[PDB]
């Protein structure tokens, strides 16, 4: 049983984080105080991972800097992560060609992108899969590994749904779709063809993107030139089962628990889920990034605790909140949901719900705020109020007496947003 | 005739007095396709009884005073035989059958006892026509009368009774809690739930849903775990399957253990039901007359192989899974029914007279 | 009643061929369970005398009513549905099955369903993940090589495991107001193929419209040709055992497993390859197994011996007999023909 | 040597992701195994040193899972080991005053106390037939090999009736009851919603538990303190089958996250749908017995009332130890 790598291609190529990634990859981004990179790092190496090639072409400086100085790093460690970077490739597809070129693995690894929220133990699904080869000699080339869910939990927004036709007896894919604003489907009849001995069209599944793979993936990559990621990978290969099958294998765990988030919509969904322990082990008092800036207290309804706090007086916590370092919070105050993060200074009489401050944020009195996002230092003056998914990010401030629309992105650029950066709703240059 | 199922399994020595069906072999395997013997109303609901196609207290009621009626307006009067005494001796096999599907709950006994007072309160004066739609008459004013006004008024009394910030805390399914909570919570009061639910018929989703599809704050938890919760929960408002006649509210399989719990540390029990659960007759604990669900139903798929999965072959192993117990009255501090908020040792001396 | 299990027969004779009656076999799965009474339905195309050969019908009580050649079984329905006053089960002549048919009633019955058919392992049928209740089926008419499956159904019914090979077995119990509407419309010539996927598509139409279908693997229907009655009987010969038994034979030829009953004179040395000894037969020389078909009036001799070779009513066969699977129909006094497996016709 | 410093990592890196090993006995075990191991394997010439070490693992180890007290006493223990035979040896500071002598004693001291900690199911099983008098009905709880131990082997010379509660968050009654009848016992499995209606027909109340604390108070898997409630209002007599070392010294309300929560997938799997975004689910693990409902520990020395086991803490381990 050789050792087992993992592909970690740790930067998400598809922008969809502006104008927040703009400032540090999504692979670094805070979402409960701890980086998405080192989420996907714990979990791989939860499940017993030898090397974790990780892969990055944007700002992977400060990629490779954060992970210098991670539990990962000292080479006591198991997962010897051995980052290589380079500027070309931007895509999967150019990654495996990566792979290609520098011939890394040998066999069995997992092509888990950057931002990957699981505690998946795959030993069952690996052991099976190898199986699968032993029995048929290679002609099995990767094995997705879905999640049973059902198609309305808030970590399937209305853009992640997937449609698989898939086997029954040995569960191997058939035909699979995404959903992107369809209300029919459309099965070409070459499953049944084949062996229409049983099918199931499944879509409660929900992709999590841990696809195990094999030397032959990184064979099929290269042939094919045109590929671009691994969604199209599949459904390029789905297409011709009689040139050289290759069939891919799909999987199931419904009790453990996986996400990879691409929006801060399904960003939301997977912190304000993980405050709720429904990962564990990897909660966050676990305190698996082993630093002492953000070990934390448990408490009733899951309201967290860091060190010196010092809430204010007569404050409530209602549930799942995440207190961070020296986060003073004045009397009178209230917070729900919220994650709050290292470092911030909320005034007094504040509100937040579901809301979110990344560190060294400064909200300040009478300000209500409501499922927002508020990445580093983006200071608030007095008498604001905010409205849902109202993200403003990277230092900018919002002036008194100053209310925000519903989605309100604004940043410092003037250009990525849809304000500008200054003491002030409009007029900010 | 109208057979009687095997039982299934080796019961518990304790209950050798009680029956212990299989939800998989239905009755009507060994009947007569056209409803012969028992009318096609009775043969549907004995059959979907037998299936666990109907849960509640209310639910079965209804599904059986539905079933009733069209008994009635179907009814063919015998030759010369009266209706008074030709339709009550036709309805007791019936009754038989159903019994013999599941176990008829006190709500449908006393649906069943009023129904035959009111059949034998007919005379010769009155034509086929006009007395069947008297009975189909008073069985939709009992119908409205007694679970539906019922359940208004037990709300409008459970509503004064429910202030402000107090993570009022319930047991499973059920229809009047629902009804309560969903109610005082469209008249204002922010309160909070916290559900507690069971194995293996987790009855505690259904109201979960019908709670969060309506607002207010849940927070799902199983039964063993109860322990946990009740330090900051303030009041206990528990369905009631059964009042019985020293006051021992006879419930689904766990309101004894919550109730106990709950008064250790000290946190005020309710039962709220509707007058027509007093069930006349009496007992002590929940050994004397229960049910049982399809024991087989217990194993649970936690791991990846079930550890009951043979079941029957390990000789002493023994099963079970009661489906009734009691919380005396001592435990019990409220029953709230449309006569107002009655304590829950004056259940015999006003839900009677 | 509840129930008023209409038949339907739509098209020598086409129903009654086999070893025993065949329409008597629906006939008697219905008397199995209860149901004394029983409409049917015949035809003209054959004759307007089905029933003019089902007088002598051994069961206690029935109800027949004859209707024109080309109706489809929408169409026949519709016409009998005066005498229809209750819920309908519908079923189908060239049915021979052991269903434990409590079981298909139970599912209407207990769901309070609409449409409990009956299946048994082109059609593409979309069942549930439980294993009973069937949310798509359509054939390769309404559709070039895919199958558009509405995003409403995946999205509240997610697994929905498909079937292709399922062999219907065309028993259909309806409810009422199914065939009220089946009555008012009249753009449906067939329920199996027009109003059940009918129904099937609008089951999302509150007061909906439940629809289920049982599975299982115990038997089948006579389809339509006049080959799967070979091994309709080849398994009769088992089946219908379990309730040969009196006939008229000469208890010294060396054969077992075809068509034993009385109404023909054979001899000795002869064996039975689960071959059709129907009406009339006549063999009195030294002939063997043939694993064929030989109807009403049946006379062979001189080493008679053939393989899956159809001889229908009226048959004469002699002059060196080599028959192999080549279908020779009524007025058969067919001798000198050295019978190939080839393409022949009757 | 780094090899020391690669295991106590993985112990703790397993300690983290999820019990390793299962059995709490062989846990103990293990955890005596790395201690030998650091008194083998380090640089200390001391004694002061050496328990400054051995806080050093221990506040990481009790801090990694604050409900594995298991080796969290264990430590607590070879510290009182360390105590005794320094002070033994040259006697309040302790010096260097001698060596590698020292180490040869507390090699054998903990060699000894291991032997003792693997020998303990027998010890307790050897006293079940004093207690299972024949034809009671037994009522467990959950999953714990020593009341397994205990029971399939008192029936070995007697006959009783044995309910089991299967613990409702995850199952594990059902594998205890399978294991209890194929020594055919006459058990029966149960839900443990139905603990107060099938406790009145119940004799006497043999519970496990994860660990006791030092007011005789336990924190046993989940349901058990109502089991105990139940069992007291019915006033039958509880059996806490705990060896010795299930004995952690903190005291009820001086510990945070007494619980353990898991992922709330097993009490409402993630199948369900979009009503898991406004409901807080709850899945406590360990529930926090107290000392007033229980009645008889039973532990590798004999019966013992609660009243007894603070005693047992100024036996077991130094007064400035618990907060390791």
């Amino acid at each position: 049983p050789p050792p087992l790598q993992a592909v970690l291609v740790a930067d998400s190529f598809d922008r969809r984080f502006f104008p927040i990634s703009k400032d540090q990859p999504r692979v670094l981004l805070p979402l409960a105080n701890v980086a998405l990179i080192d989420y996907t790092l714990e979990f791989l190496t939860a499940t017993g991972v030898q090397e974790t090639f990780v892969f990055c072409c944007w700002k992977a400086a400060q990629i490779k800097e954060h992970l210098l100085k991670s539990k990962w790093c000292r080479p006591t460690s198991l997962n010897v992560v051995r980052i290589i970077t380079s500027e070309l490739y931007r895509s999967l597809g150019d990654v495996l060609r990566d792979v290609d070129a520098k011939a890394l693995v040998r066999s069995d690894f997992l092509l888990v992108y950057g931002d990957v929220i699981s505690n998946i133990n795959i030993t069952r699904a690996l052991e099976e899969h190898r199986l699968r080869r032993k029995l048929e000699k290679n002609v099995s080339v990767m094995t997705m590994i879905f999640k049973e869910s059902s198609p309305s939990h808030p970590t399937r927004c209305h853009e992640d749904n997937v449609v698989v036709a898939v086997d029954s007896t040995t569960n191997r894919v058939l035909h699979f779709q995404k959903t992107q604003g369809l209300r029919r489907f459309a099965f070409p009849l070459s499953l049944f063809q084949g062996s229409s001995d049983g099918v199931e069209v499944r879509y409660d599944l929900l992709d999590c993107h841990i696809s195990i793979c094999s030397p032959q993936v990184a064979q099929l990559f290269t042939d094919n030139f045109d590929y671009q990621t691994r969604d199209d990978f599949v459904r390029g290969l789905l297409v011709n089962e009689e040139i050289l099958g290759n069939q891919i294998h799909m999987h199931v765990t419904a009790k453990e628990y996986g996400a990879r988030v691409s929006n801060l919509h399904m960003y939301s969904a997977v912190c304000a889920d993980v405050i709720r322990r429904w990962v564990y082990p990897l909660t966050p008092e676990a305190n698996f990034t082993d630093s002492t800036t953000q070990s934390c207290t448990h408490s009733r309804h899951n309201i967290y605790r860091g060190p010196e706090v010092s809430l204010g007086h007569g404050s409530i916590l209602e549930e799942n909140v995440l207190l961070g370092s020296g986060t003073v919070i004045g009397s009178n105050c209230f917070i729900t949901n919220s994650v709050i993060g290292p470092g911030c200074h909320i005034g007094d009489n504040v509100v937040l719900d579901q809301t979110y401050l990344w560190q060294g944020v400064r909200v300040a009195a009478g300000a209500q705020i409501h499922q927002s996002l508020l990445c580093d230092n983006a200071e608030v003056k007095e008498r604001v109020t905010l409205k849902p998914r109202s993200v403003l990010t990277s230092q900018v401030v919002v002036g008194p007496n100053i209310t925000l629309p519903e989605g309100s992105v604004i940043s410092l650029h003037p250009p990525d947003a849809e304000e500008d950066e200054d003491d002030g709703e409009f007029s900010d240059d | 005739q109208v057979p009687t199922r095997k039982d299934y399994g080796s019961k518990v020595s304790l209950f050798s007095h009680l029956p212990q069906y299989s939800r998989q072999n239905s009755l009507t395997q060994f009947m007569s396709i056209p409803s012969s013997v028992i009318h096609p109303a009775m043969v549907r609901l004995g059959l979907q009884y037998s299936q666990g196609l109907v849960s509640g207290s209310n639910a079965r009621c209804i599904a059986l005073l539905r079933a009733l009626q069209q008994v009635i307006q179907d009814y063919t009067t015998p030759p010369n035989e009266e209706l008074s005494r030709d339709l009550v001796n036709k309805l007791k096999p019936y009754m038989s059958f159903l019994t013999q599907c599941r176990p008829l709950s006190a709500s449908m006994h006393n649906a069943i006892k009023f129904l035959n007072k009111e059949i034998t309160s007919v005379g010769s004066s009155k034509r086929e026509e006009e007395a069947k739609s008297e009975l189909r008459a008073a069985i939709d004013r009992y119908v409205q009368e007694k679970i539906v006004l019922a359940a208004q008024a037990i709300s409008r009394f459970a509503y004064q009774k429910i202030s402000n910030g107090d993570v009022i805390l319930v047991y499973g399914c059920s229809s009047l809690v629902s009804r309560i909570l969903q109610e005082a919570w469209t008249e204002g009061r922010r309160f909070r739930v916290v559900v507690v639910d069971s194995r293996p018929w987790l009855e505690g989703r259904h109201t979960l849903r019908s709670l969060v599809h309506a607002g207010v704050p849940a927070s799902y938890l199983l039964i063993p775990a109860a322990s946990y919760v009740l330090p900051e929960v303030s009041k206990v408002l528990l369905g009631a399957h059964a009042l019985l006649a020293n006051g021992s509210v006879m419930s689904r399989v766990g309101t004894a253990q919550l109730a106990l719990v709950a008064r250790a540390h000290n946190v005020p029990v309710l039962v709220c039901c509707e007058t027509y659960k007093f069930c006349e007759r009496v007992q002590t604990d929940a050994f004397v007359s229960n049910e049982l669900d399809d024991p087989d139903d217990l194993q649970c798929k936690r791991g990846e192989h079930v550890a009951l999965a043979n079941w029957q072959n390990h000789a002493s192993l023994r099963l079970l899974n009661l489906v009734y117990d009691v919380t005396p009255p001592e435990l019990v501090d409220l029953v709230i029914t449309e006569l107002g908020m009655i304590p829950c040792s004056s259940v015999p001396v006003v839900l009677r007279v | 009643m509840e129930f008023q299990a209409v038949v339907m027969a739509v098209g020598k004779p086409l129903l009654p061929v086999g070893n025993k009656p065949l329409i008597w076999y629906p006939l008697n799965l219905l008397e199995r369970v209860g149901f004394e009474e029983v409409i049917v339905v015949t035809t003209r195309d054959v004759q307007k005398a089905l029933c003019a050969e089902f007088k002598m019908k051994m069961k206690p009580d029935i109800v027949c009513i004859p209707d024109d050649a080309d109706m489809g079984t929408a169409d026949s329905l519709r016409y009998i549905y005066p005498k229809l006053k209750t819920d309908v089960l519908v079923l189908s002549c060239d049915l021979i099955t052991d269903v434990a048919l409590h079981e298909v009633v139970d599912l209407f019955r207990a769901y309070d369903a609409s449409l409990a058919m009956l299946m048994r392992k082109r059609d593409f049928i979309g069942v549930d993940s439980t294993g009973k209740r069937l949310l798509f089926m359509a054939n390769e008419a309404d559709l070039d090589e895919e199958l558009v499956i509405k995003g409403s159904i995946l999205q509240k019914h997610p697994r929905i495991r498909f079937h292709t090979g399922l062999v219907d077995a065309h028993l259909y119990c309806l409810k009422k107001y199914i065939v009220d509407f089946l009555m008012e419309n009249g753009s449906i010539t067939s329920i199996r193929s027009e109003l059940i996927p009918y129904l099937v598509r609008k089951q999302f139409s509150l007061k909906s419209l439940d629809i289920y279908s049982f599975i299982k693997e115990a038997n089948t229907l006579n389809l339509a040709p006049y080959d799967a009655c070979w091994n309709a009987c080849r398994g009769d010969r088992w089946e219908d055992l379990s309730r040969s038994s009196a006939q008229i034979v000469s208890k010294h030829l060396v054969g077992v497993d075809s068509l034993i009953g009385p109404e023909t004179q054979i001899g000795e040395k002869s064996s039975i390859k689960r071959s059709v000894i129907g009406s009339s037969c006549l063999i009195k020389d030294r002939v063997t197994i043939t694993n064929c078909l030989l109807m009403n009036s049946v006379t062979v001799e001189e080493g008679s011996n053939i393989q899956g070779s159809v001889i229908c009513n009226n048959a004469v066969i002699e002059k060196g007999a080599d028959i192999k699977d080549c279908l020779i129909g009524s007025g058969q006094r067919i001798e000198a023909k050295a019978k190939r497996v080839n393409e022949v016709i009757v | 040597g780094s090899e020391l410093s690669e295991r106590i990592e993985s112990f703790v890196e397993t300690l983290k992701r999820g019990g390793g090993p299962r059995s709490s006995e062989e846990m103990a075990r293990e955890t005596l195994g790395l201690l030998r191991q650091i008194i083998t394997d380090h640089r200390w010439s001391n004694a002061g040193e050496l328990m400054e070490l051995i806080r050093r693992e221990g506040r990481r180890m009790t801090a990694a899972q604050p409900s594995e007290t298991t080796v969290g006493n264990m430590v607590r223990r070879v510290l009182k080991i360390i105590r005794e035979e320094y002070g033994r040896l040259h006697g309040n500071e302790d010096f260097s005053f001698h060596y590698a002598q020292l180490q040869s004693n507390i090699i054998e001291a903990i060699n000894e106390l291991l032997v003792e900690l693997e020998g303990t199911m027998e010890n307790i099983a050897a006293q079940a037939l004093e207690h299972i008098h024949s034809n009671e009905v037994i009522m467990t709880i959950g999953f714990s090999r020593t009341v397994e131990a205990f029971l399939k082997e008192a029936a070995r010379k007697r006959k009783f009736h044995v309910i089991v509660a299967e613990c409702a968050p995850f199952c594990q009654g059902h594998e205890m009851a399978v294991n209890l009848s194929k020594a055919g016992i006459e058990t029966t499995v149960m839900t443990d919603a139905a603990i107060f209606a099938v406790m009145s027909r119940v004799n006497k109340v043999i519970i496990g538990t994860k660990t006791i604390l030092a007011n005789g108070a336990l924190r046993a898997v989940t349901g058990t303190h109502t089991l105990a409630l139940a069992a007291k209002h019915h006033s039958t007599p509880l059996i806490v089958c705990a060896p010795m070392f299930k004995l952690s010294p903190q005291f009820p309300n001086e510990e945070d996250s007494f619980h353990k929560f898991v992922a709330p997938e097993e009490v409402l799997p993630f199948t369900e749908g979009d009503i898991l975004e406004k409901v807080s689910v709850h899945c406590p693990v360990f529930d926090y017995v107290p000392p007033e409902l229980i009645t008889l520990f039973i532990s590798n020395i004999g019966g013992n009332a609660p009243s007894y086991i603070y005693r047992l803490m100024s036996e077991l381990y130094h007064p400035d130890d618990h907060v390791l």
